[PDB]
């Protein structure tokens, strides 16, 4: 299945995804396509910030859904 | 046709509709697992393992029930599934409305203890303008969401999917204005730039905040994070200057504020179980297997439409 990855810009990333998948997973893929290390995102769904050993089922994110992506300035 | 069940369909319909609640074996995925007993509220089916029974395909062991959901407004590809609205529930009481005291239908049922009710087009409107006026509540472990309209605690709807009421626009702009609320909450800042307005998590005690990325990503503004101008070196210059439920009605719009049907085969007598529609006869010479709501013979119409009420 499909997720948009968006930042707060609008600028969208779409990545292949299974429920499955953990978040560190998504940012992995996000790592892959963006160049941005996993350590810098931040992604949320609506509202709430995802947690790396979760799943996007764990969080019932549905296929063509959007997460927002979000930078850590350190 | 009597629904139990509404989802938010994602194409074709793109709304909220009446849904048609399914079940699989967990472990062969074919619709091969039949129920000891059907479910009798959503928690049965929004748990997973909760529910056991028997896979009729024989080359598997599987005895856990899945459930999903579809949309009943059209044939579904089996695996096309829609996202279930737990709250939201035919108005099969006659309770009347916490906001404009009609007896409407659908209606959303919210998690406080004293179980308020609200039409869907009075819960469309609470969520239109809390969210122009951005008063939605950010939880660092619910998100961004709103509670009972009577301010109960503890009530902050929990499956933030009920939002998809406000329709597709509007829900992007919510969960926007929720990633938003988010960053705010943990201490970061928003880019001040025009055309941008990028998320960004700084150190806390720095001042400095630039808009990283490439031009993929960022932006590159350099800001001052106590007036949002860009990065100086003096005092802050910029100045804003601010230009700036009834009990009675609460009291009724509560969930919890005759029935005897004879079995089709046998005719002894059986009273509702509350939830679960589907009537296994527990005489044991007869078990017939019937809908409690439409007094037939149990089938797949029923078992989609009504499995379970509220
Ligand atoms: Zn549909
Ligand atoms: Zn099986
Ligand atoms: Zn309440
Ligand atoms: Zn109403
Ligand atoms: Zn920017
Ligand atoms: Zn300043
Ligand atoms: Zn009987
Ligand atoms: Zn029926």
């Amino acid at each position: 299945m499909q997720i948009f990855v968006k930042t707060l810009t609008g600028k969208t990333i779409t990545l292949e995804v299974e429920p499955s998948d953990t978040i560190e997973n998504v940012k992995a893929k996000i790592q892959d396509k963006e160049g941005i290390p996993p350590d810098q995102q931040r992604l949320i769904f609506a509202g709430k910030q995802l947690e790396d050993g979760r799943t996007l089922s764990d969080y019932n994110i549905q296929k063509e859904s959007t997460l927002h992506l979000v930078l850590r300035l350190r | 046709i009597y629904n139990s069940f509404y989802v938010y369909c994602k194409g074709p319909c793109q709304r909220v509709q009446p849904g048609k609640l399914d079940v699989q074996c967990s472990t062969c995925r074919q619709a091969t697992l039949t129920l000891t007993q059907g479910p009798s509220c959503w928690d049965d089916v929004l748990i997973p393992n909760r529910m056991s029974g028997e896979c009729q395909s024989p080359h598997c062991p599987g005895t856990s029930a899945e459930f999903f959901f579809n949309c009943g407004a059209h044939p579904t590809s089996d695996k096309e599934t829609s996202v279930a609205l737990h709250l939201i529930a035919t108005n099969s009481r006659n309770i009347t409305c916490i906001t404009c005291t009609d007896v409407r239908s659908p209606v959303l049922v919210f998690q406080c203890n004293s179980r308020h009710v609200i039409c869907l087009d009075c819960f469309h409107l609470y969520c239109v303008t809390r969210l122009n006026d951005r008063q939605f509540v950010h939880d660092p472990q619910l998100g961004y969401s709103l509670p009972c309209v009577a301010g109960c605690p503890n009530s902050l709807i929990k499956e933030l999917h009920h939002f998809r009421i406000l329709g597709e626009e509007q829900y992007n702009r919510y969960q926007q204005y929720g990633a938003e609320e988010c960053v705010l909450q943990m201490g970061g800042v928003l880019c001040p730039r025009p055309g941008c307005g990028a998320g960004l998590l700084p150190e806390p005690d720095c001042r400095k905040v630039t808009c990283e990325g490439g031009n993929g990503l960022g932006c590159g503004f350099a800001f001052c994070r106590e007036c949002k101008e860009a990065y100086h070196e003096g005092e802050c210059s910029a100045v804003f200057e601010a230009s700036g439920v009834d009990e009675r009605a609460a009291e009724q719009a509560r969930w919890e504020a005759k029935t005897t049907k004879p079995c089709p085969r046998c005719h002894v007598p059986v009273e509702k179980n509350g939830g679960c529609m589907h009537m296994k006869c527990p005489q044991p010479q007869c078990r017939l297997e019937w809908c409690w709501n439409c007094g037939c013979e149990w089938n797949r119409v029923c078992m989609g439409d009504h499995w379970f009420d509220v």
